[PDB]
């Protein structure tokens, strides 16, 4: 099944505060009105990047494997009761895996989104836990995502697992966005410069306003 | 140290650039400065009707004119600096006073000579005999053309404070020097073929003998980028200058006279102009005749009463 | 007569400041060099060491160690240094073993036991062990026999006997995630200095600021990508980057065979930081200030003008725009001149260049073919 | 004005000249040194480093001596337009003939540019009057047909 990425999955580019700035970048982002593949609830590629926003009002999705073989030949990214573990580690899963009812790390009326991106060899989440309730899927407002976590690793991630009441989940290409940093120092705005040829004149003068 | 082997590159630019710097005092004065004397208004405006209050100084404030604040709210350090004009803007507003305190007081003889006092309707029955318009055509009309002319400037407030695209040529300046100003700080961020542009990080990561043909490329791109801004400065600046010229030439016959020239004053038969400063420019109110409803009539090129043919004299 | 800009001055920075965050998450050494024991000669047990600081500053000040000795590496620059990862072998063996933990060598260790890579740059060291890995039944853990290869018997090793035979609790570590510890210094206000943050080099006038970063920033970016403000990793505190004070250092004089005296003018800069004048143009220096107004002799700036004059000094002075004249204007008075003058007045004008042309191969290669 | 011109012109020439003592960061400014301490393979870089140098000089000179030409040409038109106006005539343009009402000018060659003579009317001793816009006569008004 399919559904609108309709303004989601822009990500604070790097560590950088600026402010009342209309500062445009080139990266791995979520392309804008994409068609996401959503799952109501199965094996996905890591084609470069993964936009995902599973909305849960209990948080059932806790484990991915991100990896090459997704066995014994590789991250376990885990949350559990009031932690959350991740290690790479040659390891397994059944024919149907589920979750009973070398790092270490610790942390519906919500949605937990996620962007997981590998790059120079470092691999890095991001995320937001949006206030606000909607049941059909991820809403047409507005938000950008923080950063979270890095490792270097060294492995070429191929594709990955999730475990456990949907899931989403949209490729990033590499494109130009234009970003609309506030004086609060927080991006308010976006534009992605390959959507339609207003973008495309947005991204050359800068401004979100055009004449 | 590699930057001495290259020669004068580093003092004709701080040169060339002077050269504008003190070019730019030059050319306000060649506008502004065309008065010997800061002519002061008298306290009364009895201007036979006639209300400058908009376009005289207040006393109350900078010392500016109403008409001249509108336009100061309408226009909008790694190793560039900005030297101060040598006028400040509360001195230009002293002299595009004493400009205009002598066209009001003295019309056109402050220009020629000392300034001479005449009535302001006075004056303006010659700007009328300057247009070919017999100036009994002023008085039997002055309470309305003090009137039309006070309405008129009161359209200026409304063209200057209501539209935002108003002053277009001044704020494309002003654009034009941040944007060569902003492209410049950009280019220092440029690797030009350099492992880096962080010219701290070169000397840094390789050894000096490496480094320098890193830090060579730089160099080589930085210093073009500076001749590239330098040669667009210098040509902006010669055209800066051709305006300047041309307002000067403007202020020289059209605020100290009255030109004859046919829509160089602005369209319309000019009659005067008063002068207002702006940010980086000037403003003028140029006061034109403007004829406005005609009636078609038989004409005849000559007449003739007893075999005489008769022309007019002076119609 | 005139001003000159002889020169442009710099405020030299005054300290070099490196900040980084507080030294957490060193590599657990104490688990290996502090072991209460070791492998086998012929079995040496490898532990990795890496994502941590690994504090080599201590083992290199360390005497414990008989030689904390590098194959290919300093031992005091080992603490700037980082390996791409780093694996800690340990073994116990007879002191007679001891000259085998190196690269290059032979006997029951170094080629058939505990062996090293020809290539191998790592760091090796022992404790004396009579004391503490030796035993006067025999201490028989100390078994012996490719690269790292963990048929063989016990070493004779006694605590009583000599160095030979008396144990050594060895170890080595080789050469990303092996990474030493970032040395940290005090930090500066108000000052002009050198900084270096986190990875962050630069000079300038840091100052404690009023603007709000998220948890996550560290540097602040202005318009033009000038880097403008940063954030301490110790106390999360935010400063701005003000850049060191500079600007031209013009010279004002009147003709040299008028007079030698000469006033100087620092654009830019409040006179703290160079008789003294400030004005709107810079600070200005060796002139004087006067509530007098003249027709501007030399330009300053920012109206200002200044002048040689009464014994003798350079004066500065507000500029006058000439005098000024109210107008004896009214509503019926007229003034008619009765009498003239005419001034021949001079104009002039340039009308040509000197008309030049340039053989620019004789310019570029003058007398050279293998140039042209 | 002319004496800056001709400054203009020896300053150009001058750091023209200067540039050819210039490196550019080859191993030495005299071009024949290049040629007979190096051989042609390893000189060749050297030489095409000050090559560069000075072909960039070359192209900052001319273009310096075209946006000065094109000053000198925008003087010589306005020279021009005062020879046509101010000496062949007199022009009604206030101001464009030195300070005053304008008679008559005289033109003067110079080493590169020319000089106007502009003999100028000023006005000098003033009387301040009562005066009156009109006058009546029999009730009808009267004005001034010229003063």
């Amino acid at each position: 099944a399919y559904t609108n990425s309709f303004t989601r999955g822009v990500y604070y580019p790097d560590k950088v505060f600026r402010s009342s700035v209309l500062h445009s970048t080139q990266d791995l982002f979520l392309p804008f009105f994409s068609n996401v593949t959503w799952f109501h609830a199965p094996v996905l590629p890591f084609n470069d990047g993964v936009y995902f926003a599973s909305t849960e009002k209990s948080n059932i999705i806790r484990g991915w494997i991100f990896g090459t073989t997704l066995d014994s030949k590789s991250l376990l990214i885990v949350n559990n009761a009031t932690n959350v573990v991740i290690k790479v580690c040659e390891f397994q899963f059944c024919n149907d895996p589920f979750l009973g009812v070398t790092f270490e790390y610790v942390s519906f009326k919500n949605l937990r989104e996620f962007v997981f991106k590998n790059i120079d060899g470092y691999f890095k989440i991001y995320s937001k836990h949006t206030p606000i309730n909607l049941v059909r899927d991820l809403p047409q407002g507005f938000s950008a995502l923080e950063p979270l976590v890095d490792l270097p690793i060294g492995i070429n991630i191929t594709r990955f697992q999730t475990l456990l009441a949907a899931y989403y989940v949209g490729y990033l290409q590499p494109r130009t966005f234009l970003l609309k940093y506030n004086e609060n120092g927080t991006i308010t705005d976006a534009v992605d410069c390959a959507l339609d040829p207003l973008s495309e004149t947005k991204c050359t003068l800068k401004s979100f306003t055009v004449e | 140290n590699l930057l001495l082997q290259y020669g004068s590159f580093c003092t004709q630019l701080n040169r060339a650039l002077t050269g504008i710097a003190v070019e730019q005092d030059k050319n306000t004065q060649e506008v502004f400065a065309q008065v010997k004397q800061i002519y002061k208004t008298p306290p009364i405006k009895d201007f036979g009707g006639f209300n400058f209050s908009q376009i005289l100084p207040d006393p109350s404030k900078s010392k500016r004119s109403f008409i001249e604040d509108l336009l100061f709210n309408k226009v909008t350090y790694i190793g560039l600096t900005v030297l101060p004009p040598l006028l400040t803007d509360e001195m230009i507003a002293q002299y595009t006073s004493a400009l205009l305190a002598g066209t009001i007081t003295s019309g056109w003889t402050f220009g020629a000579g000392a300034a001479l006092q005449i009535p302001f309707a006075m004056q303006m029955a010659y700007r009328f005999n300057g247009i070919g318009v017999t100036q009994n055509v002023l008085y039997e009309n002055q309470k309305l053309i003090a009137n039309q002319f006070n309405s008129a400037i009161g359209k200026i407030q409304d063209s200057l404070s209501s539209t935002a695209s108003a002053l277009g040529k001044l704020q494309d300046v002003v654009n034009q020097n941040a944007q060569a100003l902003n492209t410049l700080v950009k280019q220092l961020s440029s690797n030009f073929g350099a492992i880096s542009s962080v010219l701290n990080d070169i000397l840094s990561r390789l050894d000096p003998p490496e480094a320098e043909v890193q830090i060579d490329r730089l160099i080589t791109g930085r210093l073009q980028s500076l001749q590239t801004y330098v040669t667009q400065q210098l040509i902006r600046a010669a055209e800066i200058r051709a305006s300047a010229n041309l307002a000067a030439t403007k202020m020289s016959e059209c605020v100290l006279g009255q030109s004859k020239r046919v829509d160089f004053c602005g369209k319309g038969y000019h009659l005067m102009s008063f002068p207002q400063s702006a940010p980086h420019g000037v403003v003028f109110l140029h006061v034109t005749y403007v004829p406005a409803q005609e009636k078609n009539f038989t004409t005849a090129p000559a007449i003739c009463h007893d075999g005489k043919a008769h022309f007019p004299r002076e119609g | 007569k005139g001003i000159y800009q002889t020169s442009n001055f710099r405020v030299q920075p005054t300290e070099s400041i490196v900040r980084f965050p507080n030294i957490t998450n060193l590599c657990p050494f104490g688990e290996v060099f502090n072991a209460t024991r070791f492998a086998s000669v012929y079995a040496w047990n490898r532990k990795r060491i890496s994502n941590c600081v690994a504090d080599y500053s201590v083992l290199y000040n360390s005497a414990s160690f008989s030689t904390f000795k590098c194959y290919g590496v300093s031992p005091t620059k080992l603490n700037d240094l980082c390996f791409t990862n780093v694996y800690a072998d340990s073994f116990v063996i007879r002191g007679d073993e001891v000259r085998q933990i190196a690269p290059g060598q032979t006997g029951k260790i170094a080629d058939y036991n505990y062996k090293l890579p020809d290539d191998f740059t790592g760091c090796v060291i022992a404790w004396n062990s009579n004391n503490l890995d030796s035993k006067v039944g025999g201490n028989y853990n100390y078994l012996y026999r490719k690269p790292f290869e963990r048929p063989l018997q016990s070493y004779g090793f006694q605590p009583t006997n000599g160095v030979g035979y008396q144990p050594y609790r060895v170890v080595v570590l080789s050469f990303a995630t092996v990474c030493g510890p970032k040395k940290s210094t005090n930090l500066v206000k108000n000052k002009c200095v050198n900084f270096n943050f986190n990875g962050l080099t630069g000079t300038g006038v840091l100052t404690e600021s009023n603007k709000k970063f998220l948890p996550f920033q560290q540097f602040g970016r202005d318009i033009l990508d000038i880097t403008d403000a940063v954030r301490d990793p110790q106390t999360l505190e935010i400063l701005d980057i003000t850049p060191c004070s500079f600007g031209g250092v013009s010279v004002i004089t009147p003709g040299t065979n008028t007079s030698n005296q000469v006033a100087v003018l620092y654009q830019d800069v409040n006179c703290t930081e160079v008789n003294v004048f400030q004005t709107r143009a810079g600070c200005l220096i060796g002139a004087e200030h006067v509530n007098n107004s003249y027709e501007c002799d030399i330009p300053i700036g920012a109206g200002i003008c200044a002048s040689y004059q009464t014994s003798q000094s350079i004066i500065a002075y507000t500029m006058s725009l000439g005098a000024e004249n109210s107008v004896a204007y009214s509503n019926n008075s007229i003034a008619i001149p009765t009498n003239f003058t005419i001034s021949v007045t001079t104009e002039i004008l340039p009308v040509s260049m000197t008309k030049t042309s340039v053989d620019c191969t004789m310019y570029i290669c003058g007398d050279s073919t293998e140039c042209s």
